[PDB]
RNA sequence: AUAUACCGCCAUCUUCAGCAAACCCUGAUGAAGGCUACAAAGUAAGCGCAAGUACCCACGUAAAGACGUUAGGUCAAGGUGUAGCCC
């Protein structure tokens, strides 16, 4: 049986977001990738050192924000810029949040030598596109 | 202030008279007869709680009473006419084929409802389930046939027993008129019989409606001044 | 001095409203039957054994022939009669106490 | 290697091993156990072991009317601060550890006369906090199955009650113990009978019936006699409001076949307005402790009969053998009237 | 050291169509059972098949393929519980 980025169902009570619903089949069919960059195109190289950032940036926004984060990030690069799109649950007050903006941007900016910005979307709680 | 007065002089008024809606007027014994409404099935055939109904075997067919039959169908009508002068739900339900078309227009006609097709299982008991919490169940049920395909009793009665719903019922010498809240004794395979009981019913429903707008509006005119 | 008050107070109204002192007892014992004779006593020199009766698991209550709301509750209300000991929990003794004190 | 780490939830699913073969069957025995904890439950954003304040995150932005600057902490306030986020810690999982005990059923090993509370809500204003559910039993069946064979699954028989005559009881099949439980109240709420009680404490009339193999024999009793019952009796008309009875079972002690045959028992007895209506008389009560006066307990709504009912010098009645031998006194039972705790 | 503590990724039936909850009903409220289309107690939702999509079509091939079965495989991808090693 496929294992593979799936949400097995239990008991039809969990909820589980959009992309954690989709299995990974549905890529490029019902879902987007969660990063957009020109590493992975005909032709175009550094996709290892890309790739090594998003999984580190990932990482990084995961640990930063800890229990803010509602969904995924979405990395998108254009030219050199840097954009980390997340959703926020609304639990911190303002302060916190743009105190850790403005820390990972100029962190980020400083460690990958590229303009980094750090765009966030609150949301009251974790959207549930269904229940299993 | 409004419903001290509303309640009664509307909801109670007709329960004071005992013949508010004059249902006697609709049917008489000779109109009975000549819809042929005391035939019944083979002496065979013959349920033992219908035997206080029929009023004798002719040449081993059972007849069934229409002084009896006179009674039940006043009372019947009465309580149909007094439902729907209360604005309550009406449902009509008979898995007779050859009447089903006749039944489902007469239904949409009084404005009332009906089910002739395969009574799913807990289309009653289990209605939450299937229609959503907030569906309101019929206030009154009239089987023009309380026996399935089979033969057996319409799962109907049973389930509208199950919720204390009332039901008004054409039982036949054959039928199980046990739990059926108002029994009708007649026949129900006659075509001229069923349509008796359908014109009995849809004008028994339209006079109440009628009567219940006429009243509504008087009361609401003469509360104004 | 004065064992009547308690019962009027609001900390005996908290523990056992409008139920006797007995409602909530239970005694712990093998098999279906109980022993037909509760316990001797539950003081025994001052100490007090694991499930006390309920006179002396409350040491306000107080069995006091003054004390006559807490003895009405040991005496059918309908027939006058004193529940014996195993019908309310309570031990031989403070059962003793309590039928002198309504006498 | 920091790109090898893992998030939380991966963790405890591993380490747990909530999942897998091991759990679905349990061969290897996990007395020495984990369980899950909240490694955040209490981190504040902006702690670490420099003890470092930063100036919006964990300490106040502005103080004094003026914007704070990066602070370190002392190392014996560092210290203190540790130490209280541990002692805190330790007070957090003993407060989790601490609980409440319950009340036991008719034994401490059994859940016959457990309360389940009230049943649960229905879904438009239809509310029974006034109603009491108590189990009556519940069974491990075993069922047979092609795939799995023997397959375990739980029967429950529990009664709802509101102490003011209306009660019922249903049998709930679950593999859950809780769900059965559910599934029981929730449907003996719709099956609700009526029990008529006289004086609101006690039965109409003696009452004596065998339900297949179950013999019930009920005496109405004065007030204060209380319930001396078979216990899953006594249950039931504590549900149901009666305080004081008599109810001696015989033959098969099945507990549904008792609780369905007791309901039955109950429900179709007469009451004394009814017998008054039947037989057009009126229902005069004789006290004892009342003396000679007569007391109409019950006339009838129509007509009063003037003929009075003819007067037997034998009644045609089909007597109790236990009852004529307790009567005579000849009913030496060493186990009959023992001393019991209030019911 | 332990895949007979696990996550993770899969094999197998599967070249399957059923599964599990939440109810309802029948058997006197026993274990249990719940199908008939000119229909007779089953069912609104969830998962899977199906549908949709990719490739060249609507076909086909891919993909998908639930629950469950074999303590199936992997502690040597990595992580991790327990146990063990630290000149
Ligand atoms: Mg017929
Ligand atoms: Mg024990
Ligand atoms: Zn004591």
């Amino acid at each position: 049986k496929n294992r593979a980025a799936r949400v097995r169902v239990s008991k039809g009570d969990k909820p589980v977001t959009y992309e954690e619903a989709h299995a990974p089949h549905y890529i490029a069919h019902r879902k987007g990738w969660l990063s957009l960059h020109t590493g992975n195109l005909d032709g175009e190289d550094h996709a290892a050192e890309r790739t090594v950032e998003d999984v580190f940036l990932r990482k990084f926004m995961w640990g930063t924000f800890p229990g803010c984060l509602a969904d995924q990030l979405v990395l998108k690069r254009r030219g050199n810029q840097l954009e980390i799109c997340a959703v926020v649950l609304r639990q911190l007050s303002p302060h916190k949040y743009y105190f850790l903006v403005g820390y990972s941007e100029t962190l980020l900016s400083y460690f990958y030598k590229c303009p980094v910005r750090l765009h966030l979307q609150t949301v009251p709680s974790k959207v549930v596109y269904k229940y299993l | 202030e409004d419903s001290t007065d509303f309640n009664d002089k509307i909801l109670n008024e007709p329960l004071k008279h005992s013949d508010f809606f004059n249902v006697k007027e609709l049917f008489s014994v000779r109109s009975l007869f000549d819809a042929r409404v005391h035939l019944g099935h083979k002496a065979g055939c013959r349920h033992r709680f219908m035997e206080p109904y029929i009023f004798g075997s002719r040449l081993d067919h059972d007849i069934i009473d229409l002084e009896q039959t006179a009674t039940h169908l006043q009372l019947a009508l009465n309580f149909t006419a007094h439902m729907a002068y209360r604005k309550g739900i009406i449902l009509f339900i008979s898995r007779n084929r050859q009447f089903s078309y006749l039944i489902e227009n007469m239904a949409r006609d009084c404005g009332e409802y009906a089910h002739t097709r395969y009574f799913r299982g807990g289309m009653l008991t289990n209605a939450r389930l299937l229609f959503g919490p907030t569906v309101r169940l019929p206030d009154l049920i009239i089987f023009l046939h309380t026996l399935n395909n089979i033969f057996e009793p319409h799962v109907a009665v049973r389930d509208a027993a199950k919720m204390n719903i009332p039901t008004v019922g054409i039982v036949d010498t054959n039928c199980n008129p046990c739990l059926i809240t108002y029994p009708v004794p007649g026949n129900d395979d006659s075509p001229l019989a069923v349509h008796l009981y359908c014109r009995l019913f849809q004008t028994a429903i339209t006079r109440a409606k009628e009567k219940r707008q006429q009243v509504e509006a008087l009361y609401r005119l003469q509360g104004q001044k | 001095d004065e064992p009547w008050k308690y019962l009027e107070s609001e900390e005996y109204q908290e523990r056992y409203g409008s139920r006797p002192v007995w409602a909530d007892y239970r005694r712990n014992h093998k098999g279906g039957v109980p022993p037909q004779r509760t316990r001797k006593t539950c003081i025994r020199r001052n100490k007090v054994v694991g499930n006390p009766c309920p006179i002396c698991r409350d040491h306000k209550l107080h069995v006091d022939f003054r004390n006559v709301k807490l003895l009405e509750q040991f005496v059918c209300a309908h027939t006058g009669i004193i529940f014996y000991a195993p019908y309310t929990g309570v031990c031989v003794k403070q059962h003793k106490r309590l039928t002198q004190a309504i006498q | 290697s920091f790109f090898t780490k893992l998030t939380a939830d991966e963790l405890w699913k591993g380490a747990l091993a909530e999942t897998g073969a091991g759990a679905k069957k349990g061969r290897g025995k996990r007395t020495k156990k984990k369980k899950r904890k909240d490694l955040n439950r209490g981190q504040i954003i902006g702690e670490g072991r420099y003890g470092f304040l930063w100036p919006g995150l964990n300490v106040p932005l502005m103080k004094n009317g003026a914007v704070q600057t990066i602070a370190q902490r002392s190392k014996e306030e560092q210290e203190k601060v540790e130490a209280d986020m541990i002692q805190q810690r330790e007070e957090w999982d003993r407060k989790k550890k601490m609980k409440v005990k319950r009340e036991r059923g008719w034994s401490g090993n059994s859940w016959g006369g457990i309360s389940l509370g009230p049943p649960d809500p229905g879904p438009c204003g239809e509310t029974y906090e006034d109603f009491d559910t108590r189990i009556l039993e519940v069974r491990n069946v075993f069922t047979m199955t092609a795939k799995e064979g023997r397959k375990k699954s739980i029967r429950v028989l529990v009664a709802v009650g509101n102490g003011k005559g209306a009660a019922g009881f249903s049998i709930g099949k679950a593999t859950d113990r809780m769900d059965a439980f559910r599934k029981a109240k929730n449907r003996a709420v719709h099956h609700l009978h009526y029990i008529e009680r006289y004086e609101d404490h006690t039965i109409f009339h003696d009452i004596s019936l065998r339900f297949k193999r179950t013999h019930i024999k009920m005496k109405k009793q004065p007030k204060g006699y209380g319930l001396r019952c078979h216990r899953a009796i006594i249950t039931i008309c504590r549900l149901i409001g009666i305080k004081d009875m008599y109810a001696k079972v015989s033959g098969s002690i099945n507990m549904l076949s008792l609780t369905q045959g007791l309901f039955r028992g109950l429900s179709r007895q007469e009451t004394h307005q009814q017998l008054a209506d039947k037989k057009g008389l009126h229902v005069v009560e004789i006290r004892e402790e009342c003396g000679p006066l007569p007391i109409v307990v019950a006339s009838p709504r129509g007509p009063l009969r003037k003929d009075p009912e003819p007067e037997d010098e034998v009644p045609d009645v089909k007597l109790d053998w236990e009852d004529v031998k307790t009567a005579q006194g000849m009913k030496r039972s060493v186990w009959s009237n023992l001393k019991r705790a209030a019911t």
